């Protein structure tokens, strides 16, 4: 029922996970629109470093394209393609 | 048993979707658990 | 492409993996160094869609993972440490 | 065939490890696929 601590070590480490991004994050400049889902499920370097003066950050990318819904005063919600950022390959980089 | 596995092969293949890079619940296995179980004495 | 329903139900408040920095959690043990600094733990994330509603638990449990924990004089000691895990969630409202 | 199912059971039995109602990574369910895949072939 302990996790070791090899395992626990192993699973935190800087490696790209699944993670519930704002799509205002990803698209600040959005005026027009509200999203529904407001948020999208992304992979993206996380988990720690275990030295302050390094950070998890990608060495490999790519993109994936989802349908979202788009929302504007006085009329039809709209589904359109947008694309966001994915994160496949993470390192411990000196800040 | 082939046949079986050719079935259980094709569900497993079924649960990424459009999910690719991205992990899966282990509720999504339990059927490949139940099935291969149902291969043991059978297959 | 994800489709519209695909993306909305797979975003939508439930239980996530997510990187959590042990002072967080213990924020009263910042005397030590963690290590490793961050623990995976099972907690509600995802969205809500509507800005009155907060993705919040409703059944939890622990899980003890052996952490190593330093202070800056003394040696490494591992030792047990529990985090409270989600593992069902809600939309519900703020007030 | 019968060692392959064996193993693969044993595996996802085990899969979570310590980790209870934790995702399974992409790459364990890409593992799972290859293994699926080698135990049909094989059989």
């Amino acid at each position: 029922e302990v996790v070791k601590f090899m395992d626990v070590y192993q699973r935190s480490y800087c490696h790209p996970i699944e993670t519930l991004v704002d799509i205002f994050q990803e698209y600040p400049d959005e005026i027009e629109y509200i999203f529904k889902p407001s948020c999208v499920p992304l992979m993206r370097c996380g988990g720690c470093c275990n030295d302050e003066g390094l950070e998890c950050v990608p060495t490999e990318e790519s993109n994936i394209t989802m349908q979202i819904m788009r929302i504007k005063p006085h009329q039809g919600q709209h589904i359109g393609e947008m694309s966001f950022l994915q994160h496949n390959k993470c390192e411990c980089r000196p800040k | 048993c082939a046949a079986e596995l050719a079935a259980l092969e094709a569900e497993l293949a079924a649960l990424e979707g459009p999910w690719k890079g991205y992990p899966i619940p282990y509720g999504k296995l339990q059927f490949l658990i139940k099935k291969l179980k149902q291969l043991k004495v059978a297959c």
